[PDB]
């Protein structure tokens, strides 16, 4: 399928929420464990260039973002691995990806390249993508820790 | 005096897990991030004369997944307790390949609170 609208699938993460501080700090952990994923991919990027390793990191961020609800997040992630198989050679472009968010508004006063990090044989096309693709996620993060903020009123 | 033991291997999905395990009265619960680790803490229980009441397992795991880590478990250590499948293919298919691998129970992820306690009520030995 396409990627979700919806930053947050509220279904999802108010099973984590009638469980509550317990939410919040799952959430700030999930935040870590992104923000090293990500550094992770990235050193794959400009270092080993493992393919088979960003599918499996990509499997590890997966797990987490699906099951706190942060769907955009997990659709990436997604594929990212698909991409690491080489079963995929497009990805979408930022504005047609951000062009299918549930309300736009989100983005106005924001740079959506703020994040943005760049890279430098078959690998190479794929490798770009899933740069590309690491470059999509870094937003979807940004998007959803916006929206975790306005949640919990505390910046996240 | 319930002793459960919970295989996933992302922390988060783990402390989501636990967390549902301590509201329904159960605090007593070790994690692997693995199947073999998982293996590895049965193995040890093991050691002690002692085991788990339960175990949720992981299905898609990298490394050794949780088919192998419940075939490596019941037929190496002779465990015969309830290994309930954590999966997020819930199709009928695969939950048969669950079954021949040795688990005999499932929850879908994400895992649903209800869904749970069910389990724990219906397999789990001892549980309040």
């Amino acid at each position: 399928s396409t990627i979700p609208s919806e930053i947050i699938n509220w279904t999802i993460l108010n099973e984590i929420i009638s469980m509550d501080d317990f939410s919040k700090g799952l959430i700030i952990q999930f935040i870590d464990q992104a923000q090293t994923t990500f550094a992770q991919m990235q050193r794959q990027l400009d270092g080993e260039k493992n393919l088979t390793e960003l599918d499996n990191l990509g499997h590890f961020l997966k797990g987490s973002s699906a099951a706190l609800g942060l769907q955009r997040i997990a659709w990436v992630c997604e594929r990212i691995q698909n991409l690491g198989r080489k079963m995929e050679h497009f990805f979408p472009n930022k504005t047609e990806l951000v062009n299918t968010l549930s309300d736009k508004s989100i983005i106005n006063g924001i740079n959506i390249d703020e994040d943005d990090e760049e890279i430098k044989d078959e690998n190479s096309i794929y490798l770009i993508l899933i740069a590309k693709a690491l470059n999509q996620s870094r937003l979807e993060f940004k998007l959803a820790r916006i929206e975790l903020s306005k949640y919990y009123n505390t910046n996240l | 005096s319930v002793k459960i033991l919970v295989v996933e291997d992302n922390h988060v999905n783990q402390e989501v897990i636990k967390r549902m395990l301590n509201l329904e009265g159960i605090e007593n619960i070790e994690l692997a991030c693995d199947g073999q680790e998982a293996f590895d803490k049965v193995k040890e229980l093991t050691s002690k004369g002692e085991n788990y009441n339960m175990i949720f397992m992981d299905v898609q795991m990298p490394k050794v997944d949780g088919l192998l880590s419940t075939k490596m478990i019941r037929r190496d250590l002779g465990y015969t307790s309830p290994i309930v499948a954590l999966t997020a293919f819930a199709d009928d298919s695969n939950i048969k390949e669950c079954l021949e691998s040795g688990m005999n129970g499932f929850l879908s992820k994400p895992i649903k609170r209800p869904k749970l306690k069910t389990i724990l009520t219906e397999f789990c030995a001892a549980y309040q």
